[PDB]
């Protein structure tokens, strides 16, 4: 074999120039040939385990549904080392371009997350990490530039066209398309242009793995629903994919509704959006009646994305997955009420999925229900973005 | 088949001369201007057209053209009006070749046979779609057969033997090469020939008038200048009546390395 | 049985006024029983893995330490939640006073560590919460005020004397005084009055007791020696307790320099320090020829404590354990190592230890050795602080 | 036994008089105006003195004491400087009770002994150490009573029968209570008879004359105003005259409320 579908029910795809084409087969045989060389799963458990923190901790809340028949256990992402989920892939995808032969790694970031995540991972496996990132959003983050630079990786701020996320995207990919030969490209998410979408999933599968086995050497039965936030689709299918073959285990995936949904300024193009092609996919989009994609917005960066993932939208045209919104406020006082009544701070991507789990368990309280959260990651990095609207409105 | 293109390139080879194709995305900077452009661009000698419909995200295009996608769409630049530009250039300069350079999203939003059909009632002549390669252009292709629109693809000089049979048989009108000047180019075009595609381009950095010449040799049957003829348009935003002759001078110049 | 040792070797005991004792007496006749509570125990355990995070990886460094033959693996207690060791203890007497029937708790910290952690233990064991700080440190800590007002905790700014963490224990320590009834003082370190120091060390035992089971389990034998700092003893303790009675397994300790013992600002009182009675304790102390405590200075606030812990007191003084110094430079030198060699940001107290660990693998190179360092935190904390040290310089 | 304390108590039991002994630290807030304010609590009516030496983090005390502590060290004040001190007053008052309020580890350091020694060549004559409670005495009790010096204890409202039994037997001189005014203060005193304790003096929150005659009432040898005092040096800082007046008055309508 020397083939894998990269399609979803005519979701996905390869809609990159020819020029980048032989990357794509290039990279596709090298994932096909790894996940057949045992020394290479191996050595990803280990890191995983041994350095990642794999497994992490399923926590049952305590206080936040008490007053509900709900039982809601988080999955503890944010205790993985770097503090969010995409350390996941990061390190499978490095892992899988030091056996190509490759030294160098190119990267893209917008808020600094997959940035900080891609640097971590170069340092521990000795490779040369280029990270692309928009001029304005360098000037944005500070700590987020000075923890890259400390793990030895180059910062390449980008002054062109909007000099913001969609233009390192630009630079990124044109530097692949040239230097494919000697360097990678490590996709900060499960979309974009096959196998990017398989092998984000492949590298995130843990996730829902090991809730499964956790969930049934804890509680007993399978749990009644897994909910994830859904920004391009990295975390939510980590937690699907091992579920998708329970049929009784529902999926839901929240993405983020900003200031309204009839408001124009949200990320949920899984259920606003047209059918188009973007990214090197073909997905659903935010995009207006001529084709021109829209911007999007949520009050986390994560889940700032005007697409979605195709595996997703694909498990949302079969009936398999539902997909719900969750405002910023929604997400906000989910936000302050897990610092409250447990003791964790949530990232705001990871506390749309919660705001809806809150909302299953207070619609219907005497309701015997048992929900996962996917805590994609730590909320931190959101503390001063919380402390400023809190006193923008009142706190 | 037989297109605007055949008759072009026998026409060329006749008076044995290469194809100046200047490349000029429509609506940039704005719809009024913009006509002005392409109308000094083809009574300054250019033998064919190259326009771009501006897009919102053009992931494959360096920066001189992401900053002309930008101009043309912070100015209001609509795919109709794009339409306009496009049936009032062919209402005025008949048995041109154009060519549109697109982004997917733009066929495939609204209908592809749908959008198509608009694009050879405009007068255009081919449609080359920068983000669908070729092993995933037969939905798009079969609608350009059944339109009459040549569908044109990119030879980038390192694809599979395979791939680059594929382009060769799927192509027509002409075959666009992202072979440098200064595997080589040379060895490029010898497997173009074996497997019959459409007449060879180059179009990957040609901006001054030596790189034109220099790819006429080596047995090539034209050249496109992407960003040359772009950054003229980006120099002089605010000076209308010294950019027009900038352009002129410019289209002169590189058509006359196309010559002998 | 209603009584247990108050003193290391007459290091420690209960130089406390009188007004405390019956608080004192009270508490370590609670931990008595609650360490014969096979409940309580279960469920502390439940507490730090399931919520915690336990167990800690046990990471094997892969570059740092690559030009020489030293093995060198670090105890991940920068994966624990909260970012750092004092999560388990805090936990723990958290869990304590739950039982004792109190639901209210006093606490003080300085840079915020302490008291993040006592906020997060307290708003998931739904505990009242009062953390006492000095006016200017609450100035300098804006992150980490607002951490602990989002877990509900009651933020008292002490604005008399010095108004910074010597002022935040004296009223903490006078509000125990008069309101030990209802509530109870988690106290940070395994420092001050019994049963403190012996309870801390109970509750951060599991950190030496993972290390040696899973060092059994990677390398096979026992690490030739242990590395931990030591500010007040918590996280040193912690790790050392399980290795004493495996007599050959050094215990090596390692303090604040600051910027050099020959220049006095420096953190080092058990290898500096003439022994004295300080803070309800008999220990070393950093004083002057007429008594007055002096003060101390580190480069990580975690280490700036002018005493250590009566335990590590008696282990010098009996051959057991070796304590060393480690400068500024030291440790942000090794701070700047573990970024770029490995893909770690430690803390810069845990740094000190890191940095000792590396002196004896360059010392030397050629050795075959097993060390292990306690990673007692995450450097995220740091990141302000040595941004401005290296700018300050040259970077 | 019998000290200075035991000549007092009986002499103003004959008078049929309670005791008022103000709190000052030694050194506050400089080593000349301490004697000054020494000198003027002696001349204004004090039938005992209780005087701390300046200590680095008096983790017992209030913020009045503390701030106190702090003039006192930043201006230089050394145990050697409150030596002289006790010695310059005892030379001009012989046969006045003078107590020492330390902390141990201006004791342990430099030798519990050897301190001890100095204290009584100053011509003290007792001493509390605030931080180091009656199960943990021996060390420096033993010592006590060998230099002779009294060893002072505090008596809490919420210590065991036994500890609080522990207290009267290893106290002299008179006992510290923590108990106020406004377990109640009478079942503490109860206890203390019963086990013969030394004679009580109260000093929790002794501010104003109503709360000194309200404490000779209920059964009380006398009374320790600790805050009260200091707070007026603290208030006065900048004027000497006024300090050493309003610190006169406050002795003398302090005294009159432990007549009859
Ligand atoms: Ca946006
Ligand atoms: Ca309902
Ligand atoms: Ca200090
Ligand atoms: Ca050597």
């Amino acid at each position: 074999m020397s083939k894998l579908n990269a399609y979803f029910g005519e979701y996905g795809g390869q809609f990159v120039p020819q020029i980048l084409v032989p990357a794509l087969d290039q990279l596709e045989q090298e994932f096909i040939k790894a996940q057949a060389d045992e020394s290479f799963k191996q050595e990803f458990k280990e890191l995983l385990q041994e350095y990642a923190g794999r497994p992490t901790a399923l926590t049952k809340t305590r206080n936040i549904v008490k007053n509900t028949r709900t039982k809601l256990y988080l999955k503890r992402e944010d205790l993985l080392h770097g503090g969010a989920h995409k350390t996941n892939q990061v390190l499978g995808q490095a892992l899988l371009a030091k056996r190509m032969g490759k030294k160098e790694i190119i990267a893209e970031t917008g808020a600094g997350q997959h940035g900080v995540a891609t640097a971590l991972a170069c340092a521990l496996l000795d490779l040369k990490c280029r990270v692309y990132m928009g001029a304005k959003d360098v000037e944005r983050q500070s700590p987020n530039v000075f923890r890259m630079k400390l793990m030895g990786a180059e910062v390449i701020p980008v002054h062109s066209g909007s000099a913001t996320l969609k233009d390192a995207c630009n630079e990124a990919l044109r530097d692949w398309s040239a230097n494919y030969s000697k360097a990678h490209y490590l996709l900060g998410t499960a979309a974009g242009p096959h196998p990017f979408p398989t092998i984000v999933r492949e590298f995130q599968r843990m996730i829902g793995e090991e809730t499964k086995q956790q969930m049934l050497a804890k509680e007993g039965r399978l749990p009644d629903a897994v909910i994830a936030c859904v920004g391009g689709g990295s975390n939510a299918i980590g937690m699907f994919a091992d579920f998708i073959d329970e049929k009784n285990v529902k999926l839901i995936g929240v993405e983020p509704a900003g200031k309204g949904i009839e408001t124009g300024e949200h990320g949920a193009p899984l259920k606003h959006g047209k059918t188009g092609i973007f990214f090197g996919m073909k997905a659903p989009l935010m995009q207006n009646s001529d084709g021109q994609i829209e911007e999007s917005y949520s009050i986390s960066a994560g889940l700032d994305f005007p697409s979605v993932g195709p595996q997703h939208a694909h498990l949302l045209a079969i009936g398999r997955a539902k997909y719900a919104s969750a405002t910023d406020d929604e997400a906000l006082d989910a936000f302050k009420l897990l610092c409250k009544k447990e003791g964790i701070i949530p990232a705001l991507e990871s506390s749309h999925a919660l705001a809806h789990a809150l909302k299953l368990a207070y619609e219907d309280p005497n309701k015997e229900q048992l929900l996962v959260v996917n805590l994609s990651g730590r909320g931190d990095k959101d503390i001063f973005t919380v402390h400023d609207i809190l006193k923008e409105k009142g706190e | 088949m037989t297109n605007r293109y055949t008759t072009l390139f026998a026409n060329l080879e006749k008076r044995n001369e290469g194809a100046f194709i200047p490349f000029v995305t429509i609506g940039d900077p704005n719809k009024a201007l913009s006509f002005e452009i392409i109308d000094t661009l083809v009574s300054s000698g250019a033998d064919a057209l190259e326009l771009g419909i501006p897009f919102s995200d053009p992931l494959a295009d360096g920066p001189t053209i992401q900053e002309a996608n930008i101009r043309a769409l912070e100015s209001g630049i609509t795919p109709k009006d794009c339409f306009d530009i496009l049936t009032k250039i062919r209402a005025k300069y008949p048995h041109i070749p154009i060519g549109l350079l697109l982004y997917a999203n733009l066929v495939y939003a609204n209908g592809i046979e749908n959008f198509y059909q608009k694009c050879l009632d405009a007068g255009v002549d081919s449609i080359l779609i920068a983000d669908v390669p070729a092993h995933e252009s037969k939905e798009f292709r079969d609608i350009a057969k059944k339109v009459g629109i040549a569908q044109i693809f990119i030879a980038p000089p390192d694809a599979s033997e395979s791939t680059l049979k594929q382009i060769s048989e799927l192509g027509s009108g002409y075959t666009y090469l992202l072979s440098r000047v200064g595997m080589p180019v040379e060895d490029v075009l010898t497997k173009l020939r074996e497997y019959n595609a459409p007449k060879p381009v180059l179009g990957f950095g040609i901006s001054k008038p030596e790189q034109v010449q220099q790819a006429i040799k080596a047995g090539a049957a034209g050249a496109i200048s992407g960003s040359a003829t772009v950054k003229i348009i980006q120099n002089n935003i605010s000076n209308k009546q010294k950019m027009l002759n900038e352009l002129t001078y410019f289209v002169k110049e590189m058509k006359a390395a196309t010559l002998n």
